[PDB]
């Protein structure tokens, strides 16, 4: 429902954290918690200010990391991989995503999250700005 | 001056009413008086002086 | 940060230590304490400070 | 550290100005009108709190809880003496207008004791 | 916001804490005891700035470019040195290489309005 | 801490302005009332009508008074003299209508005839005072 | 000519009937007022406990302003959309503001639901007094 | 000058006359001076600052003040009986005056009214509720006396748009009637 967001004062909003206790309850419905956090990261908020739509796609991608830490991995790099290079969202917000991700997983890793998560880390927007020495040095290594 | 500059007091409202007085028939008549009263006395000195000058005594009513 | 007197009937302006020292008061104690009622609280001192260092 | 207020000259009675002396190693408060000198018990000569996140509970006197025109709460207990009355008000220093927080004094007459929650 | 911190004019109002002047005669015992062998690695008069994380951490500036903007600006005349970047307290100390205290206050008021970090 | 002995009073209007020391007003005003007693009517009888204020707080004290005017003859005659001649003194307190309302209670044919003798004084005075008798003849009765 | 001719038949007027609502939005008024006024004095709770984080580009003076603005801004259209889903097609000041001749939705609103947040110079109305709008408020009081 | 910190300056008519240790009593007796018509007359305006320690007795000329009903311990002073009394306002003698000597209302100016607890109606003195405030000093005698000759003209001027008001106060001034009983002379 519009003008939500601009009447909630919190930092996150409470629904977000029941999305993220519904993710860690159940798993069947990851795929509805994801199109519900694609339905709002895709969504602009016209009536926030720029820092406060920057903030807000930053919990959505806070609950989106929830989401990819409690097993459903590889639809949220792909759609991360999707708003990368086909679509125009802001670098800022991709770069967050790969150091909250980098900063809760740890080795080993499957060969499809390497595949799909590398080309994110190698985009030239994201690794001079952007630990991540550690991750690049074991997927030379093992991938 | 201290007080304002520490922040500790609140700079003074110049339209506050409170700070503002209304000067009434009252004050304002006896400004006028005291400024023609002043006038008054002073062609009294005009008159006395003029008058002194000669030694002779001079009249209040003139 | 100085502190100065704008005085009638004088053009130029005045520092308020020289009023204070005209007015009988040839001290800092007296003209301090006229001006600051508490000496535990030196942020007043501080900015005291510049008046009685043009006032030397 | 702290800030640092004015000491004294004892026979005239001036400020006393900070002096080096080439001898000691040690600094000197000299009156340069009367030439009495001091030996420095600390070595801030001057400090300059430009953030000033100032106490305001020194800021604030317990006279305040027998304003009429401060709202009353009977849900925030004196810690000093445990009246449950007390008055709240934000800060009005020009450094604070920049937070709401409010700060506490004690109604009952005896303590006046002032807090923040 | 790199480009807007690069846009932005910032001086030292803008991002130190408090500043203070001491005496330290001897740098090998300072009145701070905050590092004296840092110190080890000429006048008795230092200018202690104190800066904050916030401000700091808000244009990305370290302290070796404001150092070397400090040197830059003042010539050979003022020594700065800088540590404690991982001590949580971001402190300069400027000293006078060869009536020193209203240079001090002079070069302070300087650094503090009119020289661009 | 002592009852008449002087001319004038100086304890009465601290005991007043103390009042809200409620304790001591009530011994002071007993001491007064007992000095008063014997009576000496010439300046204690204006002095005596002291400045109230306080209704429910001084409940006590005004039923005190009732028992303080009980001293009779001269003590209760100058009493009445002087309330009644208060009225053409702006009398803007609680002493016109419930001080009077203590001697109309002890009416015992007392207050009848003082307030006769002060209503043929006030018409043997000069005029313009009819009105202002019979609206204290009026408040008398409406507060009783 | 033709059209104020018809009119004569037709007429046009405005009157208190159309200036009414029913039962049912005056209830949607109100519970969306009270709504909006435990929003602001839950806004004031968290400024007041120091659990309102600051929006980044400006202090917590400005973040809840703009807080307390948006409700308040958010309230009024409520309730403005409320008023307007509640006219008839007989409504007179819906006739005129749909003919575009005089007035405004907003007029409607106002004078139906609910007249608004007073602003002077942008910003709501000034501690004139000392930290109060006016002596019938407490002071350092934030709230509609 | 050592005891100027602790204690209250006090300011008559601008003027520093000196300091008072008891401020809170002091101000309590000044006002219990005022309310009763003695040496202190109803005019005078008694200010106690309390976040910073100053009182100012204003008594010069040109202070606008408007009465007010006193409220103590969040009830009225003004009572049944000085309603009845002025009921026959034109039989006993009572009047405004005597509503002011009883000590009921009070001429607060607008220095005063910075330190005035105020309630707009009675309905603000009810302890059931939480009443947003039980230390009430003073009540409005009625909210509409705010508003100045022609502006009480004007019938429900509390459903108008505030410019429609002051228009109606510019062209109350042009209105014909009678303008004086004796146009013949
Ligand atoms: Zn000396
Ligand atoms: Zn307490």
């Amino acid at each position: 429902e519009p003008r939500y967001f601009q009447l909630q004062t919190d930092h996150t909003p409470v629904h977000l954290a029941l999305l993220d206790e519904i993710s860690t309850c159940h798993q069947l419905l990851h795929p509805q918690v994801l199109q519900l956090l694609v339905k709002l990261f895709e969504t602009e908020h016209s009536q926030l200010d720029v820092m406060e739509q920057l903030e807000l796609k930053k919990t959505l991608l806070d609950r989106m990391v929830h989401l990819l830490s409690r097993g459903y991995v590889l639809p949220v790099v792909s759609y991360i991989r999707k708003c990368l290079e086909k679509l125009d969202t802001d670098i800022s917000l991709i770069r967050y995503f790969v150091t909250e991700v980098l900063d809760v997983i740890a080795p080993p890793y499957t060969s499809d999250f390497v595949q799909l998560f590398l080309p994110i880390l190698e985009n030239d927007s994201i690794a001079g700005t952007i630990p991540v020495t550690e991750f690049i040095a074991h997927c030379k290594s093992n991938f | 001056l201290l007080l304002a500059a520490l922040g500790r007091r609140e700079l003074d409202d110049r339209d506050h009413y409170g700070n503002k007085r209304l000067d009434l028939a009252g004050p304002l008549l006896a400004f006028l008086f005291r400024g023609m009263f002043k006038n008054l006395l002073k062609e009294v000195r005009i008159y006395a002086q003029k008058f002194i000058d000669r030694g002779k005594d001079f009249n209040l009513e003139l | 940060q100085r502190i100065v007197a704008t005085l009638p009937y004088i053009k130029q302006e005045v520092p308020i230590i020289i009023v204070f020292r005209a007015l009988g008061f040839v001290s800092d104690r007296d003209i301090l304490e006229h001006i600051i009622y508490d000496f535990e609280d030196p942020e007043m001192m501080e900015m005291v400070k510049p008046s009685l260092d043009e006032a030397f | 550290p702290g800030f640092v207020g004015i000491r004294f000259c004892q026979e005239c009675n001036n400020m006393l100005y900070p002096k080096e002396d080439k001898e000691n190693r040690i600094l000197l408060y000299a009156c340069r009108n009367c030439d009495y000198q001091q030996e420095a018990d600390n070595s801030c000569i001057y400090v300059n709190k430009i953030t000033h996140e100032v106490d305001e509970l020194t800021q604030i006197i317990a006279d305040v809880s027998q304003d009429p025109t401060l709202p009353r709460t009977e849900d925030h207990p004196c810690q000093k003496c445990g009246h449950k009355e007390a008055v709240f008000f934000q800060s009005h220093s020009a450094r604070a207008e920049d937070a709401m927080r409010l700060y506490y004094v004690c109604t009952a007459p005896h303590c006046g004791h002032r807090w923040t929650e | 916001k790199d480009i807007l911190c690069r846009l932005e004019h910032t001086t030292l109002r803008k991002v130190t804490a408090n500043t203070a002047i001491y005496y330290d005669p001897n740098p090998q015992s300072t009145v701070v005891a905050e590092d004296q062998e840092w110190v080890n690695v000429i006048s008795p008069w230092l200018l202690r700035v104190e800066l904050d994380r916030k401000h700091m951490t808000d244009r990305k500036l370290t302290m070796e470019q404001i150092a070397e903007k400090i040197n830059a600006g003042f010539g050979d005349d003022l020594n700065c040195i800088f540590n404690d970047d991982n001590a949580e307290k971001l402190v300069l100390r400027i000293r006078i290489m060869n009536d020193d205290d209203v240079f001090l206050r002079c070069i302070e008021s300087n650094m503090l309005t009119d020289m661009t970090l | 801490t002592c009852g008449y002995k002087e001319v004038r009073l100086l304890a009465v209007q601290k005991l007043e302005m103390w009042l809200q020391l409620t304790r001591p007003a009530q011994d002071l005003l007993m001491s007064v009332c007992m000095n008063c007693n014997t009576h000496d009517m010439d300046v204690i009888s204006h002095l005596i009508k002291i400045r109230l204020k306080p209704k429910v707080l001084l409940n006590h004290f005004m039923l005190c008074i009732r028992e303080l005017l009980s001293a009779h003859k001269d003590n209760l005659g100058t009493t009445i003299k002087l309330v009644i001649f208060n009225e053409l003194s702006s009398a803007r307190n609680p002493n016109n209508m419930q001080v009077l309302y203590t001697a109309l209670q002890h009416s015992s044919e007392l207050a009848p005839k003082f307030l006769a003798m002060v209503f043929q004084d006030l018409l043997t005075n000069k005029d313009d005072y009819l009105r202002a008798s019979r609206a204290l003849l009026r408040e008398i009765i409406k507060q009783t | 000519t033709v059209i104020n001719n018809w009119l004569l038949i037709e007429g046009h007027t405005i009157g208190i009937g159309d200036s009414i609502a029913d039962s049912k939005t005056y209830q949607d008024i109100q519970n969306t007022i009270k709504k909006a006024k435990q929003d602001v004095i839950e806004v004031i709770e968290k400024a007041h406990n120091n659990e309102l984080e600051p929006t980044p580009g400006n202090t917590l003076r400005q973040t809840f302003e703009n807080q307390v603005n948006r409700i308040l801004n958010d309230a009024r259209d409520k309730t403005g959309s409320s008023a307007q889903k509640s006219l008839s097609e007989y409504n007179n000041f819906k006739s005129m503001v749909v003919s575009g001749a005089k007035g405004s939705k907003i007029n409607i609103s106002q004078v139906i639901a609910v007249v608004g947040q007073q602003n002077v110079e942008g910003k709501r109305i000034p501690f004139g007094f000392k930290h109060r709008t006016l002596p019938h408020f407490i002071k350092d009081d934030y709230g509609p | 000058p050592a005891a100027i910190a602790d204690a209250t300056k006090i300011f008559v008519n601008g003027c520093w006359v000196g300091i008072h240790k008891d401020p809170e009593q002091l101000m309590n007796t000044l006002r219990k001076l005022r309310r009763q018509m003695d040496i202190i007359v109803s005019e005078v305006s008694m200010i106690r600052d309390i976040r910073e320690r100053e009182i100012r007795i204003y008594t010069d000329a040109g202070r606008i003040c408007r009465p007010l009903l006193i409220v103590e311990k969040q009830k009225l002073l003004l009572k049944k009986r000085h309603i009845d009394q002025l009921k026959e306002r034109e039989y006993n003698n009572y009047s405004w005056q005597d509503l002011v000597a009883s000590g009921v209302v009070e001429y607060i100016d607008t220095l005063e009214e910075e330190t005035v607890m105020l309630a707009m109606t009675p309905d603000d003195l009810q302890e059931k509720e939480v009443a947003y405030c039980s230390t009430y000093t003073h009540c409005e005698i009625h909210p509409s006396m705010i508003l100045g000759v022609c502006a009480s003209i004007i019938p429900f001027p509390d459903h108008n748009q505030s410019p429609r008001n002051t228009y109606q106060s510019a062209m109350g001034k042009q209105a014909m009637g009678v303008y004086i009983t004796n146009f013949h002379v």
